[PDB]
């Protein structure tokens, strides 16, 4: 005969409801960016902001590096967070290592995406002024996605002023 | 040392005139003085807890940690005649046949008779 | 066996393993779809998914040579950029360290043509190759892997050749010293901007990307309490 | 001390007894004294009549041997009603919740008429206690007939604390009155009272047995059978004295029972005798003086640790068996003489009984032990302490608790041969009541002498020896004893000592004109084998000479002759584990590899002596650059190499030993990495090409190393030295490190965790490991049997397929644990003890929540310190609270080497992690469920392989087991030099390389060592892999899979088993021969 021990990959030997059953699910989904924003969901909806944090902070070393697919759920998902249940200066600290980590203006277009879903207009547009400021030389989409946004509010000669910003700013 | 051998080292040099030099002196003004025995008792301080009394020895013979002290010294002032003057064993810890015998690198008797 | 290309547009590409003692159709397929990039280098590439182990280039040689004689198109590579299938050479850290002697997915790789005529005439053959697994599974190409490089990789315990050791060190060092050499005269020249202004350069330093990097990285005490009438008129209205 | 004050109560109320079963057993035996009233008196009989009474009964007396006869018992019998009292622990009310069972001692005073002050004398009044027992039972039972408890209550005989001389009743209850559920049995101890017989003619000087010499053990029976009230009361004083008597009792009693103390006797060979009352003693007998000016020691003010721990300091330091006893008066204070009686003695002046006559000399000196082992733990303020020293039972095993045990088979085991019951013999009836008694002492005698100085502590255990028997019989009945001899077979269990364990000759007394008493001795013990020899310094001493072998220690030898000598001709003795274990480390292919000790080291030195050769080599030459020093960092320079080096055996994995090259400090380096070693390989050709010229004799060649990531360009100089050893040079420079902490400084924030990792390889490959050799190979010598049993361990988990992803350190610092930390065991000094300890603690180890941090230091500076050892506590919650699950990292291995602690355990797939303690528990309760023999331990060391998920076998063209240096052969270097890796096995860098490709999917392993694990010819290696759980099932498909898999739908495909198992195949190419999958 010989020794035989069934093999266990979660160290039991030593849907998702609770705090262990995400942590068994993350045992062998450590790339899946959708049980971790499941397990910041629950978090937020227990009010539990700030084991919430410290959640995505493992999510984002726990993720293999390459994944960045994955790795832009969880920087979407923070400042969802942050700007829903956070300050201004928490959603700015995650906004500025957003960008530090990933494509900066993908993570620009991002928040502006956000600050339109929670109808903060104003952030919006100050977000427009910065993000076409940065990448207004470079980058046609910002120009048209802040036309569209002035045009959404009737701002029809704001929107002409733009325009004309964006033919100064672009390439010919 | 790590092998718990308390010792004290004296370590000496000297000042030396520059290839160009034409000042009859080398005489250095004290704050060299002051940071060359600092950088001294660093490299000192440095080797024996990172040496065995064996390994320390082994490194005394071709007068290596000199070279290191001249090296450091070099940029502060150039020296001459830089040596570990001498060496003192103030505490030995409890002794080891084994490692002793290690160091060196049992027998049956004859029958009388 | 019925599928023939993936819904996102990966075309499926089978091949026959080889037969082995150990091992007695079992079929190896790579996914391969039409990559489009502005960048000259990958322009005209072919993007590859699921390669075999230890795809170097002259693998493809063989099968686009199958494919060109089965399909008689004329198709020929240059290269297999991004052929890093241990992520071994995911980081340069030459250039990380310094800009000196460096300027600068996984299981995939981008095969590069001679021309848009090539990739073409390959990708609509690649296609044709796709549907024959549902029909005819036995005409598919066979895999041999087996080509000069695996006898090299293989032979793990080869010494190097210290003849060709002793060249190459030659070589890596005197670039370094004309290198070198170079940054050390550019960060000491007096550089001066064009309104006037004369950069500060210490002794010693070597490389002005060394200056950057330090800038990157990087009254209170001397402040008396009670020195002004209105300072001990504070001191006046505190005491009382 | 606070921590260890709120610990002490949440042990004291977790063990506290339940209320509830105390109020269920006064409502019994209050009860059962009323049955005992109801029993009805009895006129004087003599032997005959009582004889004749008891003919017919079920019920028979518990006479004791020898029993009484028609002419010697011309004494009467008669029976009286006695003083039904309580006593023991239940009476102090000290008692605490035992699972296995607790006992209610309850004592019946014989009245004084039944007795002659004369019936001290040839068990006189012992009989008459024997009828008196038996009488009550008799009519004990009827009366639990009437009252119908009889249902749920069973009777039986036993030996008080098994004390053949005194037998009592014992009533347990079976599944109102039964007392089932509170756990305890009633023990019906029949007393004497206080001073029947003159307490000086019980002296344990004094004899009591006509036949003159002493006869201390039924002294002390009979004296205190008539002395237990009074001990009662003196208790009940102090309990009242002190508030926290209790306490610091309980904390004894569970202490005691940890190390497998109990009161019962030891001359019958179990060890124990100290028990919850001699601690109680001791300690009041502290509570009235202690000191040799008669100073108190202990305060009635004392809290219960003071109370414990003065105890615990008591008995540590003084001696009360060879230099030194006690005396003190139960009714004066108490002092510390400085005479001893050779013996085990606290004498009780008021009461003139000696309460450690239960004590053997063997037994106290292992106490004496325990108590300073603990003492200093008791001491110790850096780590806690408290579950080792209360919470951890040290007596589950005794191969984890004894060094070496040996099994001695007497002959004609249904009564001893006659020549064994011949030597008993009048005198020793007398001196030892019981042969059991004897026969222990003489074993224990014969072994000590023979053994000397090569031990510590020894034990003789009779097995199987039973203490209780059914009431219808008259004495205990053993299976092979026939009512003959009470035991199965006796085990010597041994502490060693390895300093002097392996002596080949034992030391004798010097000669003499007249020959000596000492050397008389020595010669007529040793007999034949007893020699006359003189030594190189000119001495001439009677000494025996012994042969060293691979397989056995000396220890074995020694004893089976002078026990078979003196013992029994006919006598078996038996370890046969300790020799399987020594077979399965590795048999060097050196001259008299067989003859060799496996604390023998020789093979290892000259290695050295190799080196040393080299070394002096490379610093005359000369260089651009001066040598600072030359480091060697190798597996065998710290004497942990599985397999021992073998000249010109360079299929071993670890022929090529490292050592690391340091030159003179320059600033001339290159700035630029890759320059960085192309200027190191420079200085390395330069090394090779004067060597070359100058000393041809040394041949030399470069190797291509990939340990570190991403660093492709270190070259490592390979030099064969003439001897027949390899060693690889690589260069450090001090330049090296900044230029990594350069990498991570400016690397992108997404990759710093990934160059971190390279860094981590890079100081742990060049500095850290310089230290950990330093530090390994000097503890070493103190701790003889670490080498090998690391080694051993490594062997184990090669044959589990796990050094592959547990660096050797890990391994060396896992193994090392039981030696720095022997708490609460002591340090290893076997190879059986110490290995598993190494699987016990892996069993009992919690990696998830509990950090390893050793104190590499010789055994008692370099100590962790508060600050230090704080300073890693927290690292290890800041890590787990990043990792509380521990799947990024398991093991937290920290030392003054490493405090970060995670430099030896990073990068093993949990998988592995989590095997290293499945596979330990499955070990250990193997042991527990089945007892350490031939087969278990040749389970311990086979792989099941049926769990892994595919299985793949490989063979290599040639045996490598000859060209590894192990014995069931190369002699020179090849002249192409190219021809070394047709001698190798090349199956650990394909595994590697396999794993780095399919890192997502599958995790493969194999056997590192082929020679040791390959057979009879080393020349099979097996792949074992492993799939995770998502690659197992069906996934959408995707650019960033990063896996070969197979479509089943337009979006879904699988893993490819089939290519993945040709491709594997083809990787091994001639190597792979079979699939199971």
């Amino acid at each position: 005969l010989s020794l035989s021990a069934g093999f266990d990959w979660t160290a039991s030997i030593l849907a998702p409801e609770s705090v262990a059953d995400f942590e068994r699910l993350l045992i062998g989904n450590p790339n899946s960016s959708v049980v971790w924003m499941n397990y910041m969901a629950f978090q937020l909806q227990l009010s539990e902001i700030e084991k919430a944090r410290e959640l995505a902070e493992r999510a984002l070393k726990t993720i293999n590096f390459r994944e960045e697919a994955e790795k832009l759920n969880i920087w979407i998902a923070m400042l969802n967070l942050e700007n829903t249940f956070g300050t201004e200066e928490t959603l700015e600290e995650v906004f500025s290592r957003a960008c530090q980590y990933m494509d900066s203006y993908t993570i620009h277009t991002k928040l502006l995406g956000i600050y339109e879903i929670s109808e903060k207009f104003d952030k919006a547009a100050e977000l427009f002024k910065a993000t076409a400021k940065k990448f207004g030389g470079e980058k046609v989409s910002i120009w048209v996605s802040w036309g569209d946004f002035l045009i959404s509010h009737n701002e029809e000669q704001e929107a002409r002023t733009i325009l004309g910003n964006a033919l100064k700013a672009l390439p010919k | 040392t790590s092998d718990d051998y308390v010792l004290r080292i004296f370590a000496i040099a000297f000042t030396r005139k520059q290839a160009n030099q034409v000042k009859r002196h080398s005489y250095a003004q004290s704050s060299h003085i002051r940071a060359i025995r600092k950088v001294i008792s660093e490299i000192l301080t440095k080797e024996v807890q990172g040496s065995t009394l064996a390994q320390l020895t082994s490194k005394l013979i071709p007068e290596v940690i000199n070279k290191e002290i001249e090296n450091a010294t070099k940029d502060i002032f150039p020296l001459q005649n830089i040596h570990v003057r001498k060496v003192k064993l103030l505490k030995q810890p409890k002794f080891d046949v084994g490692a002793l015998m290690a160091l060196h690198g049992e027998e049956k008797g004859k029958k009388v008779t | 066996e019925d599928i023939s290309a993936m819904k996102n547009g990966f075309i499926v590409v089978p091949f026959k393993l080889p037969d082995h003692k150990a091992l007695p159709a079992s079929l190896h397929f790579m996914f391969a779809k039409r990559h489009q990039s502005s960048n000259s280098n990958e322009s005209d590439c072919l993007f590859l998914v699921n390669l075999p182990l230890l795809s170097n280039i002259e693998h493809m040689k063989k099968f686009v040579g199958q494919l060109c004689g089965k399909y008689d198109t004329v198709s020929h590579v240059e290269e297999l950029l991004y052929n890093d299938e241990f992520g071994l050479h995911e980081v340069d850290l030459s250039a990380l360290t310094s800009d000196l002697m460096s300027s600068t997915p996984r299981n995939t790789a981008l095969l590069k043509f001679v021309d848009a005529a090539s990739i073409n005439n390959c990708w609509n053959a690649l296609k044709k190759y796709s549907n024959l697994h549902a029909k005819h599974p036995n005409e598919l190409f066979e895999w041999t892997y087996t080509t000069p490089s695996f006898t090299t990789f293989v032979n793990f315990y080869k010494p190097l050749d210290i003849d060709y050791l002793k060249e190459d060190i030659h070589t890596h060092m005197a670039i370094f010293e004309q290198r070198e050499a170079q940054a050390q005269e550019d960060v000491q020249s007096s550089i001066v901007d064009e309104d006037g202004f004369t950069l500060v350069v210490g002794k010693n330093t070597k490389s002005l990307n060394s200056i950057r990097k330090k800038i990157l990285n990087k009254i209170d005490k001397k402040a008396k309490k009670d020195f002004y009438r209105f300072q001990v008129r504070e001191r006046k209205k505190q005491e009382i | 001390s606070n921590i260890f004050k709120l610990q002490i109560d949440e042990l004291l109320e977790q063990v506290k007894l339940k209320q509830k079963h105390v109020l269920k057993v006064e409502k019994f035996l209050h009860k059962l004294y009323d049955i005992l009233q109801e029993i009805p008196d009895w006129e004087e009989k003599s032997l005959a009549e009582v004889d004749s009474f008891f003919k017919n009964k079920i019920v028979s007396v518990p006479f004791v041997d020898p029993k009484p006869i028609p002419q010697n018992t011309n004494y009467k019998f008669n029976y009286k009603k006695p003083d039904i009292s309580l006593i023991g622990s239940f009476a102090l009310k000290a008692g605490i919740y035992q699972p296995n069972g607790s006992s209610i001692d309850t004592l019946l005073t014989m009245p004084k008429e039944l007795f002659e002050k004369k019936d001290f004398l040839n068990f006189r009044c012992l009989h008459k206690r024997s009828v008196y027992l038996a009488y009550l039972t008799h009519h004990l039972l009827i009366l639990l007939k009437k009252d119908k408890l009889d249902s749920f209550l069973q009777l039986e005989y036993s030996y008080f604390d098994n004390d053949p001389l005194l037998p009592i009743l014992r009533i347990s209850c079976s599944k109102d009155y039964n007392f089932y559920k509170t756990r305890f049995s009633i023990n019906l101890l029949i007393g004497f009272p206080y001073k029947v017989f003159e307490p000086k003619k019980l002296l344990p000087n004094r004899n009591c047995i006509r036949i003159l010499p002493a006869t201390p053990l039924y002294n002390f029976s009979v004296l205190s059978s008539s002395t237990h009230e009074n001990y009662l009361k003196y208790l009940y004083k102090t309990k009242k004295q002190t508030e926290s008597f209790v306490e610091a009792t309980v904390l004894g009693r569970l202490w005691l029972q940890q190390r497998g103390f109990s009161s019962n006797m030891s001359h019958s060979g179990s060890l124990g005798g100290f028990g919850t009352f001699e601690f109680t003693i001791l300690m009041a007998a502290l509570l009235n003086g202690g000191g040799i000016n008669s100073n108190k020691i202990l305060l009635h003010g004392f809290s219960s640790y003071q109370l414990f721990k003065g105890v615990i300091k008591y008995l540590a330091t003084m001696d009360l068996c060879h230099d030194g006893h006690l005396q003190f008066h139960s009714n004066p204070a108490s002092k510390y003489i400085d005479e001893g009686f050779q013996t085990p003695t606290l004498f009780d002046k008021s009461t003139k009984v000696n309460i450690l006559t239960k004590m053997t000399v063997s037994s106290y000196q292992i106490l004496k032990e325990y108590a300073g082992e603990t003492l200093r733990m008791l001491n110790n303020v850096v780590q806690d302490q408290f579950s080792n020293i209360f919470l951890t039972n040290i007596s589950r095993f005794d191969n984890l608790k004894y060094d070496l045990c040996y099994d001695v088979q007497l002959p004609l085991g249904n009564n001893l041969e006659t020549s064994l019951a011949a030597t008993f013999g009048s005198m020793e009836r007398v001196k030892f009541i019981t042969l059991e008694n004897f026969l222990a002492h003489k074993i224990t005698n014969v072994a000590r002498y023979a053994l000397g100085d090569r031990i510590k502590y020894i034990q003789i255990e009779m097995v199987g020896q039973k203490s209780d028997f059914p009431i219808t019989k008259r004495k205990v009945y053993s299976n092979t004893g026939g009512n003959h001899f009470n035991f199965d077979f006796v085990r010597v269990k041994l502490i060693v000592n390895p300093s002097e364990c392996d002596k080949l000759v034992t030391k004798g007394p010097a000669h003499s004109e007249t020959m000596s008493t000492e050397a008389a001795v020595f010669k007529n013990f040793w007999g034949i084998k007893s020699s006359l020899r003189r030594f190189k310094d000119g001495s001439i001493t009677h000494c025996c000479v012994w042969s060293t072998s691979s397989s056995e220690p000396i220890i074995s030898s020694i004893v089976n002759f002078a026990l078979q000598k003196h013992v029994s001709k006919k006598a078996q003795i038996s370890n046969e584990t300790i020799k399987k274990f020594h077979n399965f480390l590795p048999l060097p292919n050196l001259p008299s590899s067989a003859k060799t000790s496996v604390l023998n080291l020789s093979s290892f030195f000259n290695l050295k002596k190799s080196f040393d050769d080299l070394y002096k080599i490379i610093f005359q030459m000369k260089l651009p650059l001066s040598v600072k020093s030359i480091l060697p960092v190798g597996s065998a320079f710290r004497y942990t190499s599985l397999c021992q080096p073998v000249p010109f055996a360079y299929s071993d994995p670890d022929f090529f030993q490292d050592v690391i090259l340091e030159f003179e400090t320059s600033p001339k380096w290159p700035d630029e990495i890759t320059s960085l070693e192309k200027a190191k390989t420079a200085f390395l050709l330069k090394i090779q090409e004067e060597l070359s010229a100058n000393s041809s004799t040394y041949r030399s060649f470069f190797s291509r190393d990939e340990s570190i990531p991403y660093n492709l360009e270190i070259v490592t100089l390979n030099i064969l030295t003439p001897e027949g050893y390899g060693f690889k040079f690589r260069v450090l420079t001090e330049r090296d490190e900044i230029l990594y902490l350069r990498a991570i400084a400016n690397a992108r924030n997404e990759l710093k965790p990934e160059l971190e990792a390279t860094f981590l390889k890079f100081t742990a490959k060049y500095l850290a490991s310089v230290r950990h050799t330093r530090t390994l190979e000097n503890i070493s010598h103190s701790y003889q049997f670490y080498s090998p049993v690391v080694r051993l361990f490594k062997r184990w988990l090669d044959t589990h397929l796990l050094l592959g992803h547990i660096t050797d350190e890990l391994a060396e610092l896992i193994a090392i644990k039981p030696f720095v930390d022997p708490a609460p065991y002591f340090i290893p000094g076997s190879l059986e003890n110490g290995f598993l300890k190494v699987l016990k603690f892996i069993s009992q180890w919690n990696w998830k929540d509990d950090p390893l941090i050793l104190d590499l230091v010789k055994p008692e500076s370099e100590r962790l310190t508060l600050a230090q050892y704080k300073g890693i506590q927290m690292n290890f919650t800041n890590l787990r609270n990043s990792d509380p699950n521990g799947t990024h990292l398991q093991f937290f291995v920290a030392s003054k080497n490493d405090p970060s602690g995670i430099l030896y355990s990073s990068g093993i797939p949990l998988p592995i992690a989590t095997r290293l303690t499945a596979l330990a528990k499955v070990a250990v309760n193997l042991l527990q469920t089945h007892g350490l023999n031939q087969q278990t331990i040749n389970l311990l060391f086979t792989p099941g392989l049926k769990d892994y998920d595919f299985v793949v076998d490989l063979r290599t063209p040639i045996g490598l087991k000859s060209s590894c240096g192990i014995l069931s052969a190369p002699s020179n270097f090849p002249e192409n030099l190219n021809d070394l890796s047709e001698k190798m096995d090349p199956t650990y860098q394909l595994v590697k390389y396999l794993n780095l490709k399919y890192k997502n999917s599958l995790i493969l392993s194999s056997r590192k060592y082929i020679g040791v694990n390959g057979g009879e010819k080393g020349d099979k290696n097996v792949i074992t892999g492993l799939i995770k759980p998502l690659f197992k099932g069906a996934h959408k498909f995707r650019v960033n899979l990063d896996c070969n898999v197979k479509p089943v739908d337009d979006e879904n495909v699988i893993l490819n088993k089939e290519a993945i198992f040709h491709e594997i195949a083809a990787f091994g190419n001639d190597m792979v021969i079979n699939f199971e999958t």
